[PDB]
């Protein structure tokens, strides 16, 4: 009688602790299927800035009337 | 045109069997300086007809290092003959 | 002599910055041209006739490995004329690119650049300076990365640890044993480079740390494995415990932090449904550990300290930045949830 | 002296038991369950959290 | 790795001798100047992996 | 090249036992020319002739494995029960390896050439049987 | 007697108090810079 | 991913910041606490409670640097999820809504021993 | 574990912090005090289940197994002091600290909450064991045996990482054993053979089959000061239990290829105990007993369906206490005659009468005399694999026959006389020699009263 309430708990703590650290997992193990949905398979679009490769900058082009009438 | 095949055939003056072998190592350092003008010319034919107007300073700068490079390599080839008197690439002591 | 030794030494790292700070293939040509110009004096300093017959075996290997690179530039000068550092627009250029640059980092072909130099240079002191030349071309393969043939970069890397492994079981000279397993740790990082080219740099920053701290331990007297016996009971017995810890860390054992790369690098190699590729290499670096065990069986078991010579005096070398190396090269495996989000 | 080498070191138990309690006071997600496990109306399933 | 110092602080170390249509000191263009300016107009904000196809 | 495999893996599949071992001795015949040969040849400089023969001599010794390596399969592919199987193609491992066992005498090489070759034999056709891909991309 | 160099002994004791006060002022500012931004 | 070549950019203001008494920051420098003890042990000190001024400033080093290092680690995951959820938000054709089906639909194997 | 690891790390800056020869009494004093605290919060209830705190503990709920891991540091320090006390105090402080450093990782092991936390702690050992093998042995064949202890354990355990990382990104995440409610089955394929096989074979290398046992009479034969890590290496072998955590789920339906693991480990059982009756090294006599009736669990795990898990759990800590003490019987009686040759130690049983009971009550637990923890273990395994096929009573019965003639052959070699020699061997089995030989049978026959504490889920 004086062992349980003097030391530990019953089915109101270690039950619904397994409800608490199994709702830290269902938002962990569902996102790891969505990284691998998007990261590994972006793919042919390159839309989001992960697979974004640089090409060239069109700011440095010139528009002056360069002296050749047929360039 | 054919002015590029000759000379891209003439880039094979490396050919690696005769880039360090055989002895009289001066014969091998020869084609290291003679591998230039197969790069100095092959650049100069391309910058010049296609009027880039700016990249033709690069063939001038292409000599300036490779001269200073090979001059450094020629300093050490005296040091192999300063200790011996003969270069002779079949000198080997430090194994691998 | 003293001031000009810095100006030579300063421009070595100034040569490699221009390799990284560049948008133009001409400047990356100059970048590790002058490194091949400013290493040759450091080879020399005490003028011994092996060293002169070693730097000249070093020299022309990095003259041709220079020279094919400028050949690879002028090919895709003809094709579309852009000179930004990016994909090379020609499979005859990129093939000539990657296996030209494989000589400066030396892979498994282009073989004896690594042992024949590092052995027998009387400057064993350092020659830690052979970590810059592993660092300059890796900064070039970060950009060229989405233009390769995917077979050549693996075939130089699958051969890398299979032949960097076998090569050194037949050794005593501990400079060669450091020269070997330096191709092997270039095998793990370029096997990964086509798949997510960061989490390559994680392996490199670890490799600078664990190798730099190995040479600083070696600078008491150590030349050969038999000389690695005669300092436990003579110099300091705490040195024997330290030289155990880094080797067992650099083998990749999970209580230490050389297991930090692999553990993460297989998270990327599978996730790409490639399973037979890591299982070959992961079982290959196992006889990369039989260097280190059978090296630790020398110093840590009191194997014959004979020829009674007393070092009754203290030690005054400069063990610079040594107190903080085996505290981030061993104990970091818990403390890196994201090192790959700082470096990314 | 007063021997901190001795029994002061098993006093790390309650020091460790202090850190033992700090997790369950942020693991307080569900008072909503159905298997006694109630937290229905009462001050019984609220306490000891 | 590509540090890109010269994008932070606005000096051009090089950047000018790169492409076929940049400056032209007295404004004499190349033989294909009309297609350089047209092609660079295509892939600017495009991330170059969809630009190939 | 890869198209040799695109005429190896495509058409026969157990039957047509001559063109199977005609193409499967090309690949293994080509690797006798390989770097091993290259290395030894260079290493010994050989001579003006005879030396050359001797060097290649062993390359010719090497040739012969891929000659039987379809032949042990394509006989035993159809005669038993007519699929191609991992236990079918296992048979070409041991006696296919025993060419290296027959020359350069056995009792320490030949059974070890038999055993390990039988391990790496069946896994190849097992590879496409599960759809294995070594050098892949996402 | 005691004989240190008496030059740097205190620079280590003076750098931390420079570092910590620079840290805590950077921390006590940035503890408010969250709410100042969010 | 924009605003290139910063140690940590301007937009990291709305992140918590990672305040102290976190066990990593206790651990960062705990190894430095171990490192300063090594710093005596290399040199035949022979103290192991040597000069405290060498045994201090290791603690000050790692903790300051490690704090100033961790402000971008929590940024980089925060910028990671920020770009994923946007690409989740656009393109619903790549993200379908699965049907909710209880255990009255499945007929599984059934393999008993 | 809330804080069991946190006091047992605080043991470590107590040893070097101490004075002179007080370092033996200071360590053994506090190390016994954990045995109350180890029992204290654990052994709770109990019906599905005790998830303990967080991502660091599932409390080792249905398999206790961990109280025995905490006896030993206050069991080995009293055992190791026989021939250790000639070295320096600077190394005597070392050998206590790495021994505690072996107990640290075993405490987060067996509980571990995950499968990838398991492996990095499954491999976090083998570094502090190898230091006790290479340094602190006797004459040579330490160094090859230091390498045979590696390269079996490490060659097998690396294809775990290929498969465990493969699961972590295939089906959700493995991080919890209680997110293992959604489990797809594993059918018959040509890739699902290897997924089963690579995940299993790294456990076979520690608890041996008849093949690949070649490292087990190497490390135990040439062995430290007085069984000092040999007591640890018998727990570590049965600390490869994690096949009970894996194979119950996580490919549950592959019994199709269990048969080359059954017949190899069921016929090997009847032979590898038979191959020991002609041993001449005494510590190698026990080293093959540890092969045989450890390998009975390998045909008790792969055969599923409890009334076997009743017994397969009770056999892990059956000879956890028995084979520990037999090594302690041989770590003693070597301090007096300096050979481990079993021929030489004759003329006994008159000279040391008080330890005659310690021989018998050891060897009466292999005969196993049904009210012990032993024949409550075997007779559940016997009544389990009877229901697999009836023919298995034959081989397992002859297993019971030969080990009866095997255990007595070690007893009866001391019942002879006239001693012929031996002006030494005077020491009449001092107070320490009986104390560390006790606390083995004192819990071993005690738990036979209510052995409901020793049971699985089940
Ligand atoms: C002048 C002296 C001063 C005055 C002295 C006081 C007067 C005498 C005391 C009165 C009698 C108490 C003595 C206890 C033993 C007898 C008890 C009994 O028969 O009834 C059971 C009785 C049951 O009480 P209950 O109210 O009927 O039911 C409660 C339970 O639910 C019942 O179910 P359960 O949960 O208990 O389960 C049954 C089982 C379960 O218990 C166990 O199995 C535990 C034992 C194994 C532990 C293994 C785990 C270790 C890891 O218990 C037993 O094992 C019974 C075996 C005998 C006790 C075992 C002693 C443990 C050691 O008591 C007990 O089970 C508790 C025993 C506690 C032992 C106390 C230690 C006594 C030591 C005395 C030493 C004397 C030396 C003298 C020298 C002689 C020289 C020749
Ligand atoms: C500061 C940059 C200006 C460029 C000047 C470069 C050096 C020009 C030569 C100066 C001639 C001075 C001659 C008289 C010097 C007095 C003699 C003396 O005490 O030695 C001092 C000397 C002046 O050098 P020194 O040329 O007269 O003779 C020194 C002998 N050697 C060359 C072998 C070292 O100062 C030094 O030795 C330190 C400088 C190292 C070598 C110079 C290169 C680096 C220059 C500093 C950066
Ligand atoms: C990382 C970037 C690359 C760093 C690698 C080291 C390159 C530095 C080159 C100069 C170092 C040197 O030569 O010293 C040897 C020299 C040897 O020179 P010496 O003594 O043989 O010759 C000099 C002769 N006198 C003294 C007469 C002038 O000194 C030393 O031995 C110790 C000095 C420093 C050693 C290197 C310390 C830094 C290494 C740790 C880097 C940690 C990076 C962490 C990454 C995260
Ligand atoms: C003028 C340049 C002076 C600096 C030159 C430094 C010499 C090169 C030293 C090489 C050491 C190897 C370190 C490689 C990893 C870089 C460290 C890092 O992640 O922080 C970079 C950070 C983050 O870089 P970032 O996120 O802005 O973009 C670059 C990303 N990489 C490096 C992958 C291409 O940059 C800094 O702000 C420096 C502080
Ligand atoms: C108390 C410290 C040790 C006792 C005083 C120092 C005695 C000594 O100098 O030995 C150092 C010893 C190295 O061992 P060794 O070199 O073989 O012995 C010969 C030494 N001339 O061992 C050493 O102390 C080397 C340093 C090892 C790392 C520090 C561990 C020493 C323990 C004190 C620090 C405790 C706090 C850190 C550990 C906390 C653990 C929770
Ligand atoms: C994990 C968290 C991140 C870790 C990174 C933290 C940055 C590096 C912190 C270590 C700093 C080391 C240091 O402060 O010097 C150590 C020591 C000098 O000790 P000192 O106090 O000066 O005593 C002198 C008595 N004669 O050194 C010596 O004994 C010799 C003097 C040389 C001084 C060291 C110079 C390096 C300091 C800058 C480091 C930056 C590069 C980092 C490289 C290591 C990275 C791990
Ligand atoms: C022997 C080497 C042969 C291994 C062949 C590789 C097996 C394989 O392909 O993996 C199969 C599978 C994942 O591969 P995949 O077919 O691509 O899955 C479909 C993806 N949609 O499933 C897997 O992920 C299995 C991966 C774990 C198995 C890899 C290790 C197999 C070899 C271990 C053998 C046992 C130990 C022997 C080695 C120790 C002695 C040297």
């Amino acid at each position: 009688r004086w062992i349980a309430r003097t030391f530990f708990d019953g089915p109101e703590k270690n039950y619904e602790r397994t409800m608490a650290i199994l709702q830290i997992e269902a938002e962990k193990a569902e996102l790891r299927l969505k990284e691998l949905e998007v990261r590994r398979l972006m793919r042919a679009r390159g839309d989001g800035p992960w697979f974004h490769y640089p090409t060239i900058d069109k700011e440095l082009i010139d528009h002056s009337p360069k002296a050749t009438p047929d360039n | 045109s054919m002015v590029y095949m000759n000379i891209m055939m003439a880039f094979t003056v490396s050919l690696v069997g005769l880039l360090m072998y055989r002895s009289h190592l001066m014969s091998s350092l020869l084609c290291l300086e003679g591998m230039m003008l197969s790069l100095f010319v092959m650049a100069a034919l391309t910058i010049l007809n296609s009027h880039f107007t700016l990249a033709s300073m690069m063939p001038i700068i292409l000599l300036v290092f490779a001269a200073c490079e090979a001059a450094l390599g020629l300093s050490l080839l005296v040091m192999v003959s300063n200790t011996y008197g003969t270069d002779y690439v079949q000198n080997l002591n430090l194994l691998q | 002599n003293p001031i000009i030794f810095i100006i030579i030494l300063l421009t070595i790292m100034l040569g490699t910055i221009i390799v990284m700070i560049s948008s133009h293939w001409l400047l990356v040509w100059i970048g590790f041209e002058m490194n091949m110009l400013a290493i040759i004096p450091i080879m020399m300093k005490n003028h011994n006739p092996r060293a002169t017959e070693a730097s000249t075996k070093y020299f022309l290997t990095q003259s041709t490995a220079s020279m094919l690179l400028m050949m690879a530039v002028i090919i895709n000068l003809m094709f579309s004329g852009q000179w930004t550092v990016m994909k090379l627009f020609n499979p005859m250029a990129s093939m000539l690119m990657t296996m030209a640059l494989a000589m400066k980092l030396g892979m498994a072909p282009f073989h004896f650049w690594v042992p024949e130099v590092t052995q027998g240079i009387p400057l064993s002191s350092g020659l830690i300076l052979l970590t810059w030349q592993k660092l300059a071309p890796m900064s070039v393969l970060y950009q060229i990365f989405p233009s390769i043939n995917l077979n050549l970069i693996l075939t130089l890397s699958v051969l890398s640890i299979l032949i960097g492994g076998w090569g050194g079981l037949n050794q005593t000279q501990l400079r060669k044993i450091m020269a070997y397993s330096s191709i092997a740790h270039m095998g793990w990082m370029t096997a990964v480079l086509p798949y997510n080219p960061t989490m390559t740099l994680l392996n490199l920053i670890i490799y600078i740390i664990m190798t730099s701290t190995m040479f600083t331990m070696f600078m008491a007297n150590s030349t050969t494995t038999t000389l690695s016996l005669s300092h436990t009971w003579n110099k300091t017995p705490i040195m024997t415990v330290l030289i155990l810890a880094t080797l067992l860390s650099m083998g990749g054992l999970p209580p230490l932090s050389g297991f930090m790369p692999k553990w993460m690098i297989i998270q990327e190699m599978t996730k790409n449904n490639s399973i037979i590729l890591p299982t070959f290499m992961a079982i290959t670096a196992l006889l990369n550990l039989y260097f280190y065990m059978r090296l630790t069986y020398s110093t840590t078991l009191t194997m014959f300290p004979s020829t009674n010579n007393m070092k009754m005096k203290w030690q005054f070398p400069l063990m610079k930045k040594m107190t903080f190396l085996p505290t981030m090269v061993v104990l970091s495996t818990m403390m890196l949830p994201l090192t790959p989000m700082l470096s990314v | 002296r007063d021997h901190w080498v001795h029994v002061l070191v098993p006093m790390g138990f309650v020091f460790g038991y202090y850190l033992d309690r700090k997790n369950d006071e942020k693991l307080t997600a569900f008072r909503n369950k159905s298997l006694l496990y109630k937290r229905e109306l009462k001050p019984n399933e609220e306490v000891t959290w | 790795p590509f540090f890109d110092v010269q994008k932070r602080l606005g000096v051009d170390l090089d950047r000018w001798m790169t492409i076929q249509s940049a400056e032209q000191p007295h404004k004499i263009p190349s033989r294909c100047h009309a297609f350089e300016k047209e092609w660079i107009e295509c892939a600017h904000g495009i991330g170059s992996i969809r630009a190939e196809k | 090249a890869k198209t040799v495999l695109r005429q190896y893996w495509d058409i026969p599949e157990g039957t047509e036992c001559h063109r199977k071992t005609y193409a499967t001795t090309s690949i293994g015949g080509a690797a006798g020319l390989v770097v091993s040969a290259y290395s030894v040849a260079l290493k010994t400089p050989t001579s003006f002739l005879e030396g050359v023969a001797r060097t290649g001599r062993y390359t010719f010794t090497a040739a012969a494995i891929g000659a039987i390596f379809g032949l042990t399969s394509c006989i035993s592919a159809q005669v038993r029960e007519k699929p191609d199987d991992p236990l079918n193609y296992l048979i070409g491992g041991c006696a296919g390896g025993l060419i290296l066992g027959a020359r350069t005498r056995s009792y320490g090489i030949g059974a070890a050439a038999c055993a390990y070759m039988g391990l790496t034999a069946a896994l190849v056709k097992m590879g496409q049987l599960e759809g294995w891909q070594v050098f892949a991309e996402p | 007697h005691g004989s240190p160099n008496w030059l740097k002994v205190g620079l280590t004791l003076g750098t931390s108090v420079f570092l910590w006060i620079y840290l805590i002022k950077q921390h006590n500012e940035d503890v408010l810079e969250y709410k100042r931004r969010n | 991913g924009r605003a290139t070549f910063q140690f940590l950019p301007d937009e990291a203001r709305s992140l918590p910041p990672p305040k102290l008494t976190d066990p990593r920051l206790a651990f960062v420098g705990f190894l430095g606490y171990c490192s300063g003890l090594i710093d005596n042990a290399i040199r035949r000190r022979p103290v192991l409670l040597a000069g405290l001024h060498r045994q201090l400033l290791y603690i000050t080093s790692f903790v300051f640097v490690g704090y100033y290092l961790l402000k971008r680690q929590d940024y980089m995951y925060a910028v990671r999820d920020h770009d994923m959820f946007s690409y989740i938000k656009s393109h619903p054709e790549d993200f379908p809504e699965k049907d909710k089906k209880t255990y009255g639909e499945v007929f599984e194997e059934f393999h008993p021993v | 574990m809330l804080k069991y690891i946190i006091p047992t790390i605080m043991l470590m800056p107590l040893t070097w912090l101490s004075k002179n020869n007080m370092i033996w009494v200071n360590s053994t004093a506090h190390s016994l005090l954990i045995s109350f605290t180890s029992l204290l919060l654990m052994n709770q209830f109990g019906d599905n289940s005790l998830n303990f705190s967080l991502l660091f503990f599932s409390d080792s709920l249905s398999t206790p197994l961990l109280i025995l891991t905490m006896w030993l540091l206050p069991l080995m320090l009293m055992a190791s002091q026989h021939h250790l006390s000639k070295e320096n105090l600077t190394r005597k402080k070392l050998f206590i600290t790495m021994l505690i450093s072996l107990q640290l990782f075993l405490i987060m092991t067996f509980t571990a909450m995950e499968l990838i936390l398991f492996y990095i702690l499954f491999e976090a050992t083998l570094v502090p064991t190898l230091i006790i093998i290479t340094r602190w042995g006797n004459q040579t064949e330490r160094l090859n045996a230091g390498l045979y202890f590696l390269f079996y354990t490490l060659a097998g355990s690396l294809p775990l990482l290929v498969a465990l990382i493969y699961i972590q990104n295939t089906v959700g995440s493995l991080n919890f054993l209680m997110l293992q409610y959604w489990v797809q089955p594993v059918h018959n394929s040509w890739s699902n053979v290897f997924m089963w096989l690579a995940c299993m074979m790294a456990f076979m290398v520690k608890m041996p089959l008849y093949g690949l046992h070649l490292w087990l009479p190497k490390a135990h034969v040439e062995a430290p000061i007085a069984g000092s890590m040999v007591l640890a290496a018998v727990l570590l072998k049965l600390g490869g239990y994690g096949m009970l955590r894996i194979t119950l789920i996580l490919n549950p339906m592959t019994d199709f290829m269990a048969y080359p693991f059954i017949m190899l480990s069921l016929w090997g059982m009847i032979m590898t105990s038979s191959i020991c009756l002609r041993q001449t090294d005494l510590k190698s006599l026990i080293a093959y007993s540890s092969v045989s009736h450890m390998a009975l669990v390998i045909v008790a795990i792969l055969i599923q369906t409890p009334w076997s898990y009743m017994g397969a759990t009770a056999l892990m800590i059956a000879h956890g206490l028995t084979s520990s003490m037999l090594f302690c019987l041989a770590n003693s009686n070597y301090e007096r005659i300096h050979s481990r040759t079993m021929i030489l130690a004759r003329g006994l049983q008159t000279l040391l009468p008080l330890m005659a009971t310690w021989w018998l009550l050891a060897s009466l637990t292999n005969l196993a005399l049904p009210p012990t923890i032993n024949l409550i273990g075997e007779l559940f395994v016997v009544m389990s694999t009877f229901s697999w096929s009836n023919i298995t009573i034959i081989l397992m019965g002859v297993n019971m026959v030969i080990t009866a003639l095997y255990s007595l052959y070690m007893l009866i070699m001391t019942q002879r006389g006239k001693y012929t020699y031996h002006i030494n061997n005077i020491s009449p089995s001092f107070t320490r020699e009986n104390a560390l030989m006790s606390l083995h049978i004192l819990p071993l026959l005690l738990l036979t009263l209510n052995p409901k504490i020793i049971l699985g889920p089940l």
